[PDB]
């Protein structure tokens, strides 16, 4: 699979003869191939099918997630916490348990968080097949000079096939006869309208020349005949896939934000244990025994629910956007929309709709504005004159296309109609301001018609008249507006007639050019009544000779048309240039109108100007113009395949309002890695086959879900299952708040870490009884705290987030040091404190003051000593003054809950004030209630002391913790007041996360 | 960046910051400690205002009594050799430690031993739990009144040809009056002789059924020739009013030991605000594996 073969642009055998094809490939012009070479050739090469992607288990998909994401930090830890189970547990016949309990855990959150993120990833790919159908389709090839219709699979290389207006080509023909025959090249080539297909050869590139048809293309009208030139694989789209198929993903930069987490949490580690390495051996330790002082500190900096809240965090946002019909293959992609800051769109089935419209009319000497928004959601074009009925009448005559037998049931635009594009759009148009147009056509019966002619450039035809007062015939025809302006003479002005002088003349060329210059076709509707009296209604107009005056007729009105933009596209355009996302436009269409596109848009802000804009303007050469006084720049395809890396760089730097027309696939991914090798996150939103390789290499793929093309689909990461654009604006809002809200989420779930680990420094320097036990830190880092934490996430903003610029990657990250200095420096200090407190007080109260516990340890945990004298002389048991340990533990737990509650509150709010957003956010009040109801039942169930060993507690003891409470709260509001009225001060670039 | 972030001698930057910056941080720090550390001294200090010196507040988790014991076992094992004299060191050590704060000269002078009746009697309150009558006064406890276990004859106590004696003790608990089982018909069958109301029982046996055999002469010493602790000798006052006070002490010679082979002795005091508990094994009573190899 050599890329660098792949990545190279088509090359062809075209420019050739029919002979010279034939007579390399081998193939009878007129009778083809025989059966036994088609066979013999079927079997030499292969199948006429593109090959299965690449499977996967569930299994391995299962494994993939068990070694990802911080599940490394918690495997060791298990292995460890078992690995102590092992040595404690052949050492010695009455170890203590804190491991088997500690890793049984640990393993259970990685086994659990594995299991929910896979869950997630499967409920996606069940929706994504049951839209991967697939009808089998066969081909009408000739052998032995008869007509044959075999399975897509058994077409080879050489063999003469025929195709029709309505099937598909089955592999890449060379035409050798076509008549009148069109193709519909828009998801390879990206080509809005139907080009024709000629056996003669027109241009150096092999897809813009007609004298080849191409894989998954389709006639849409008129039948030819062609060889097969490539089949397989070996085709275009073929190569294309294999393209796809063979790039990387990338690295998400919610990803790179966790490995930065897990950077500085490691540095932490191995500073607090060499620390207390040379602390412990200046106090006389020996060797071995401070070398398993350094492994429990490091142990200890773990956040395991870390893991599971920033899962549970991630998986609240995707419900948001699976509720307004956004899906997302992965878990992690539905942050990047937020950070995204350059979007690259696609034109055809993205930008458009891929259907023709009628935009603009022309009667009564003034241009007149159609509706042209899928859902008919605007303003109609004033219905009351005459000329518009006498123009519906023309249109809706003189069209020979109908709608599709049984379509009683979809909406007028989206159904479907037999017949040219043009005719098509002029029928919808007609039927949706006029009524139906099959009576509209029964109440005056067609007469003759003399089709569309090369030399006449017209379509005309009579009909007879349903006016039940006049019995005359009338006349019709439509055709281009030059030939049919020099064919009229009068004008229906408001309903009556009037000359063709040269001011309506000059009111026409002027209408002409106003609707051209929109990137816009129009065509010229005129009519005329016949005398009755030298055409009675018996003499027949047989088509032969002049039996109708061409010229003297009466033009009522041009009509113009053209694909039309979604509905929300303007919108959401303007909306993310706002938030200040650049928006370049890349398509392969042709550039006139992909500039009208852009403009209309707003990729091309109207004012701007292009350098052949300024030299038209003042009538002066191209090479004579600065480029630096444009600010939008339209670089064409064909000059884009000869540029070097500087001169792209230099027009991204340079150019605002970029437009890169005519480009093909292969060019459409040079341009998005173009976008990245200066340093941001792209995001490119298409949907057909042509946008496969760059939506792959983009940090973010958009895929159309109706209008997309299955390879695109399955290579992309975010599907619009309705098509409807302004969920993009809704994602990069989603990526933003789900960003702010993990940040204090984080900090929450580090303040509670110091008050944890704090008992054993003191325990191992100062010798005192330890205070707070395993089986307590294990019931807050998995109950009191995961609730709450999971509610952060339900915060609203706090400003405007959809004004602010897009986040720098190289300095905003995600954990900075600010965040560090509050939770591990100022809020977890004053809640170890607080715990501290609580303790004494509890060893007070029963006996053991303050000055006697320095230096006990030794004594305190000896089994064998049942005369531990306390303060007052009291002589305690072994077993007793456990329990008031455990007691302790318990009431150190309780405090940790009452600090959180100020911690939740006062990271609730990054900078505003609680006075001002509000508790609004119901969830966590309930995490509140639930956290205190949960320490009070581990705490007064018969039962606890035997089990999780937690005793009651006396009422006074849960006061001991309130003030620091209080405090933490008075200090953490001043702190976000000095940041409000202060911007940019000390506390901002100190203390602002 | 590795050397960069360390070093640059353009805006003059160790490790980021400037000298100023690292000074404001350090002194940010040292004046938040230092408020944070007044504030804990306080809210210790009054702590210590709120209690009282000669009563703790709370004796739940202290009642009933303990029953430790001299020497000092590890697993409650006594195995040692009659023949290697460097067996039995480690627990002639501890027994010594403990009858080394009995001695005489300790106790001398009028204060705070006063002499008390050589026979078990009743209580003594020297008034309330106050500093009015200063430092309360202790009966004093003899040496010599262990006959067989006092290091005074046989330093050795017995260890020495296959005779090992244990002195037990009662835990002290500030305030705590024993009550022995009344004479009515429901006693167990040990107390019945002996009946010394002003004396506490304590009498030894066999875990099992079977060691009961192995086992020989449970030969008790203490006040009076009784098996038990004196009323005399409390309450307890505490330490800060009574401090140089000696709590009872009985003695027990397990003589006529069965050689080379473990023997579970459990020992048990009875009485009224004495009760046992199925989790802590010296709540009352304790045991003892005795194991004289030779
Ligand atoms: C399984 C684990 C590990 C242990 C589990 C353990 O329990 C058990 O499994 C047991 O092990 C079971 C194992 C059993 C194994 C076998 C047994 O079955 C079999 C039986 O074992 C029994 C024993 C058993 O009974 C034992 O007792 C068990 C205990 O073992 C440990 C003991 O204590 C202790 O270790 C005993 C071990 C042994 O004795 C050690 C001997 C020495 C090594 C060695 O010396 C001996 C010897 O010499 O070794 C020789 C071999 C040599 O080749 C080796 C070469 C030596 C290299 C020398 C270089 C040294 C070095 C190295 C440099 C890097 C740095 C440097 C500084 O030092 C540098 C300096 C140089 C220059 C020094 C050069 C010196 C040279 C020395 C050498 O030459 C030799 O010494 C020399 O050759 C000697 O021969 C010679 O004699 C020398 O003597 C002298 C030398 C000196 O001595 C020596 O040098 C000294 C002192 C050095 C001093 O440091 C110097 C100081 C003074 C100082 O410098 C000084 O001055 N300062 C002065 C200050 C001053 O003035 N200040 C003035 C102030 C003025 O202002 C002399 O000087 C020298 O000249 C001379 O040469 O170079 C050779 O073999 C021989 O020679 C040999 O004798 C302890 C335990 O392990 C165990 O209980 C036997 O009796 C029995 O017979 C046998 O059958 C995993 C742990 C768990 O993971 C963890 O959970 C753990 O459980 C907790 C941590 C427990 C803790 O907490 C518990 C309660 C609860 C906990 O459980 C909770 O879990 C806590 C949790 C933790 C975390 C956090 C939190 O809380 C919770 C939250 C977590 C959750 O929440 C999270 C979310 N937030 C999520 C989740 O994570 O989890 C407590 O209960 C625990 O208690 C507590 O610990
Ligand atoms: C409480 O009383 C303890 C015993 O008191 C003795 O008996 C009472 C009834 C009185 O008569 C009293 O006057 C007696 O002293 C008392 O402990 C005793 O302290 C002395 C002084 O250190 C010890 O004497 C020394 O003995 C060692 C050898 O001891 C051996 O036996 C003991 C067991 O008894 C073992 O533990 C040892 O390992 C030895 O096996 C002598 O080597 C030592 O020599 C020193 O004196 C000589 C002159 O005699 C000098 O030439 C040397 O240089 C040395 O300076 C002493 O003779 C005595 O052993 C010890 N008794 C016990 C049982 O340990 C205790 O201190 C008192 N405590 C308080 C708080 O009042
Ligand atoms: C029994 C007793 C109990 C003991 C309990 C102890 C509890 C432990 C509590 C806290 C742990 C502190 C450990 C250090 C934490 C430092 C945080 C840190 O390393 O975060 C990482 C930051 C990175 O941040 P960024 O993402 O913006 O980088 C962007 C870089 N880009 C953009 C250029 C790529 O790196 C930086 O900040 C640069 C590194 C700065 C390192 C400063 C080291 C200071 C440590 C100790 C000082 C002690 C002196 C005491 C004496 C004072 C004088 C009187
Ligand atoms: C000595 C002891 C120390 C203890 C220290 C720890 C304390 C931590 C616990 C509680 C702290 C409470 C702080 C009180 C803050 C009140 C703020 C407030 O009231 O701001 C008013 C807001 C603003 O409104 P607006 O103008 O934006 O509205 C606009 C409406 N429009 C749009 C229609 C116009 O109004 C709103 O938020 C809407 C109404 C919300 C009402 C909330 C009431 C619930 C409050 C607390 C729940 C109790 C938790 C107890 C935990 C213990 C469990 C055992
Ligand atoms: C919207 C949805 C709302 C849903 C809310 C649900 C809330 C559920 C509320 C209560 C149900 C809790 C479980 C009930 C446990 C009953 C245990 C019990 O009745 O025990 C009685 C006996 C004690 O007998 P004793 O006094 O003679 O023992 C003397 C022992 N001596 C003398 C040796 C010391 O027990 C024993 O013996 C053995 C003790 C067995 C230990 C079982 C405890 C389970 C341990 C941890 C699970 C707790 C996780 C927290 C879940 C929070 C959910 C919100
Ligand atoms: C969403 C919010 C979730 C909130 C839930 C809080 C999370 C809790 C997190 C960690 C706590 C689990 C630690 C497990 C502790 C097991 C302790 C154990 O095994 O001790 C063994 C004891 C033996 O004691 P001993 O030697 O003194 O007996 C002497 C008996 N003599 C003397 C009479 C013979 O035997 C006994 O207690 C016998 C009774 C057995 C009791 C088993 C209780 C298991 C409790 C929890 C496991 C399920 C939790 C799953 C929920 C995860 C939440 C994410
Ligand atoms: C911003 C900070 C907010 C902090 C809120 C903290 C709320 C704390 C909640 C309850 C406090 C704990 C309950 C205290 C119960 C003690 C029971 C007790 O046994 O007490 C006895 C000792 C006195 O012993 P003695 O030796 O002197 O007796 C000598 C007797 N003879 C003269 C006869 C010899 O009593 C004493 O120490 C009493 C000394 C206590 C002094 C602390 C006062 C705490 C301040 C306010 C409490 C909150 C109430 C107002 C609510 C406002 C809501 C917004
Ligand atoms: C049990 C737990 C109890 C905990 C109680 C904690 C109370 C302690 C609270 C605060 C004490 C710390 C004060 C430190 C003052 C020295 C700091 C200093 O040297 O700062 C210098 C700067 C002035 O330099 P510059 O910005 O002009 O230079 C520009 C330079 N460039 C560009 C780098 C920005 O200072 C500034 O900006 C002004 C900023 C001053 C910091 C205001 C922080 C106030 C926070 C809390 C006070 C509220 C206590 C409420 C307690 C109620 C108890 C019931
Ligand atoms: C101490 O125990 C010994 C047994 O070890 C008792 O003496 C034995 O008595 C039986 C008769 O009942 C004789 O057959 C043995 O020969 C005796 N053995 C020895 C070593 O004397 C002795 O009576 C016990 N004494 C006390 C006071 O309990
Ligand atoms: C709001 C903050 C900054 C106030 C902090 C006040 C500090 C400085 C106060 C609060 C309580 C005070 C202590 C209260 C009691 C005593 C006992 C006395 O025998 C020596 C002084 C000493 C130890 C005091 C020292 C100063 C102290 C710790
Ligand atoms: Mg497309
Ligand atoms: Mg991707």
């Amino acid at each position: 699979d050599l890329d660098e073969l792949k990545k190279e642009v088509s090359m062809d055998d075209h420019k050739l003869s029919l002979d010279e094809l034939h007579n390399k490939y081998g193939t009878d012009l007129t009778r083809g191939l025989t059966n036994a070479r088609a066979k013999e050739i079927l079997a030499r090469d292969g199948p006429n099918s593109l090959t299965p992607p690449p499977t996967t288990p569930e299994w391995i998909k299962f494994c993939r997630q068990l070694f990802g994401g911080f599940s490394i930090l918690l495997w060791i830890g298990a292995i460890l916490c078992f690995l102590a189970y092992g040595i404690q547990a052949a050492t010695e016949d009455e170890p203590a348990n804190d491991n088997l309990y500690l890793g049984v855990v640990l393993s259970t959150v990685v086994i659990v968080t594995g299991c929910f993120s896979y869950y997630q990833e499967a409920k996606s790919s069940r929706i994504m097949d049951s839209f991967k159908n697939m009808v089998p389709q066969q081909a009408l090839v000739i052998r032995d000079g008869e007509k044959s219709t075999i399975n897509a699979e058994f077409v080879v290389a050489g063999d003469l096939v025929e195709v029709k207006g309505g099937d598909r080509i089955p592999a890449d023909l060379r035409i050798i006869s076509a008549h009148g025959c069109k193709v519909d090249n828009s998801s390879l080539t990206g080509e809005s309208e139907p080009q024709t297909r000629s056996p003669e050869f027109s241009s150096e590139n092999p897809l813009e020349t007609r004298n080849i048809a191409f894989f998954s293309t389709n006639c849409v009208e008129g039948t030819a005949r062609g060889v097969v030139v490539y089949t397989g694989d070996r085709t275009v789209m073929g190569r294309i896939a294999t393209l796809a198929s063979g790039l990387e993903v990338g690295r998400t930069p919610i990803a790179i934000e966790i490995e930065h987490f897990i950077h500085i949490i490691t540095g932490v580690a191995v500073f607090l244990g060499v620390s207390f390495f040379i602390l412990s051996l200046i106090l006389g330790y020996s060797w071995l025994e401070a070398v398993i002082f350094l492994i429990g500190i490091i142990v200890a900096n773990v956040p395991e629910g870390l893991l599971a809240t920033v899962t549970v965090c991630l998986t609240l946002t995707a419900k948001r956007m699976a509720r307004k019909n956004c899906l997302v293959k992965n878990l992690e992609a539905v942050e990047t929309l937020g950070s995204t800051s350059t979007i690259c769109s696609d034109k055809t089935g993205t930008l458009t709709q891929n259907r023709m419209t009628v935009a603009h009319m022309w009667f009564d000497n003034q241009i007149h504005e159609a509706d042209t928004t899928e859902n008919q959601s605007g303003a109609a074009f004033d219905k009351t004159s005459a000329t518009w009925s006498a123009l519906s009448r023309i249109a809706a005559l003189c069209n020979r296309a109908v709608f599709q037998a049984g379509q009683d049931n979809v909406p007028i635009l989206k159904r479907s109609v037999a017949g040219d594009a043009s005719e098509s759009a002029l029928l919808k148009c007609i039927e949706l301001c006029c009524g139906s147009v099959q009576g509209m056509r029964d109440r005056n019966p067609k007469i003759v018609e003399i089709p569309f002619n090369s030399t006449n450039k017209y379509q005309l035809s009579i009909h007879e008249n349903e006016k039940s007062s006049e019995s005359r015939y009338l006349l019709v025809m439509k055709g281009a507006p030059e030939r049919i302006l020099d064919r009229c003479s009068t004008i229906l002005l408001n309903g009556a007639e009037e000359p063709l002088k040269e001011d309506m003349k000059e009111a026409f060329q002027n209408a002409y050019l106003e609707l051209g210059g929109l990137g816009e076709r129009v065509l010229g509707f005129c009519h005329f009544a016949l005398p009755e009296d030298k055409y009675n209604e018996g003499y027949p107009f047989d088509a032969d000779e002049p039996n109708f005056p061409t010229t003297d007729l009466c033009f009522v009105g041009l009509m113009a048309m053209i694909d039309p933009p979604r509905a929300a596209v303007p919108d959401a355009v303007g909306k993310c240039r706002s938030a200040g996302i650049k928006v370049i436009m890349v398509t392969g269409d042709h550039p006139i109108t992909a500039k009208a596109i852009a403009k209309g848009v707003g990729i091309i802000s109207e004012g701007n100007e292009t350098i052949e804009d300024i030299a038209a303007r003042l009538n002066i050469p191209i090479g004579q113009v600065n480029p630096r006084d444009a600010k939008a720049c339209v670089v064409h395809g064909s000059d884009l395949k000869d540029l070097s890396t500087e001169v792209l760089d230099d027009i991204l730097h340079y150019h605002t309002e970029i437009v890169f027309a005519r480009t093909s696939p292969q060019q459409k991914l040079i341009i998005v890695e173009g976008c990245q090798r200066q340093g941001a996150i792209v995001a490119v939103t298409g949907d057909g086959v042509n946008d496969s390789p760059a939506l792959k290499k983009a940090d973010i793929g958009v895929a159309m879900g109706i209008s997309g093309s299955d390879v695109s689909k399955q290579a992309a990461d975010m599907i619009l299952l309705d098509d409807n654009f302004a969920s993009i604006v809704t994602g990069v809002e989603e990526g933003r708040l789900i960003f702010d809200n993990l940040k204090k989420s984080i900090a929450y779930t580090l303040t509670s870490n110091i008050p944890e680990i704090t008992p054993f420094l003191v325990f191992i320097i100062g010798n005192v009884p330890l205070p707070l036990g395993t089986v307590t830190i294990l019931c807050i880092d998995l109950g009191t705290d995961m609730v709450p934490a999971i509610s952060l996430a339900y915060e609203q903003a706090e400003s405007d987030i959809m004004k602010r610029q897009p986040r720098n990657p190289k300095t905003d990250k995600l954990v900075n040091e600010r965040l560090i200095s509050m939770a591990y420096g100022q809020i977890g200090m004053i809640q170890a404190l607080g715990g501290f407190f609580s303790y004494f007080v509890i060893l007070a109260e029963n006996g053991f003051l303050p000055m006697d516990l320095i230096g006990k340890r030794v004594r305190w945990d000896d089994r064998w000593i049942s005369d531990v004298e306390d303060s007052f002389g009291q002589q305690w048991t072994y077993e007793q003054r456990k329990i008031v340990e455990f007691t302790c533990h318990t009431s150190f737990f309780i405090s940790i809950v009452v600090v959180q509650w100020a911690d939740l509150i006062i990271c609730k709010t990054r900078r505003n004030s609680i006075f001002q957003q509000g508790m609004k956010n119901k969830i966590l009040i309930f995490g509140l209630f639930e956290e205190t109801a949960l320490a009070a039942f581990l705490s007064y169930c018969p039962g606890t002391d035997v089990a999780l060993r937690m005793y009651p507690l006396k009422p006074s003891w849960w006061f001991c913790a309130f003030p620091y409470s209080l405090i933490i709260f008075l200090y953490d509001e001043m702190r976000r007041f000095i940041i409000r009225r202060s911007p940019g001060g000390w506390v901002e670039q100190e203390t602002y996360y | 960046g590795w050397k960069k972030f360390l070093w640059d001698s353009e805006k003059k930057e160790f490790l980021g910051r400037t000298g100023s910056s690292w000074f404001k941080i350090f002194l940010f720090y040292l004046i938040f400690y230092g408020c944070l550390a007044g504030i804990f001294i306080g809210t210790i200090q009054v702590l210590l205002l709120t209690l009282s010196d000669f009563e703790p507040k709370y004796q739940d988790r202290v009642a009933p009594p303990g029953l430790s014991h001299a020497p000092y076992a590890i697993k409650t094992e006594i195995s040692f050799s009659i023949s290697n004299p460097k067996s039995y060191e480690s627990f002639v050590k501890s027994m010594h430690k403990l009858m080394d704060l009995y001695n005489e000269s300790s106790q001398a002078g009028n204060s705070p031993f006063e002499d008390c009746s050589d026979t078990p009697a009743d209580y003594i309150k020297r008034g309330d739990l106050d500093d009015s009558q200063g430092q309360k006064k202790a009966c004093r406890f003899s040496r010599m009144w262990l006959k067989n276990c006092s290091g005074l004859d046989d330093t050795t106590y017995g260890y020495a040809e296959g005779k090992p004696c244990v002195v037990a003790k009662l835990n002290r608990i500030i305030g705590f009056y024993p009550k022995p089982l009344k004479n009515t018909t429901d006693l167990p069958e040990e107390l019945q002789a002996n009946y010394n109301q002003y004396v506490l029982p304590l009498r030894c046996a066999a875990k099992r059924e079977e060691d009961r055999e192995k086992i020989g002469s449970i030969e008790y010493f203490g006040l009076g020739g009784y098996a038990g602790f004196p009323l005399q000798y409390y309450p307890y006052y505490g330490k800060r009013l009574q401090k140089k006070y000696l709590q009872p002490l009985l003695a027990i010679q397990f003589t006529n030991l069965t050689q080379n082979m473990e023997l579970r002795i459990e020992c048990k005091v009875y009485g009224e605000n004495i009760d046992y508990s199925e989790k802590d094994r010296f709540r009352g009573r304790f045991e003892v594996k005795i194991e004289v190899k030779s």
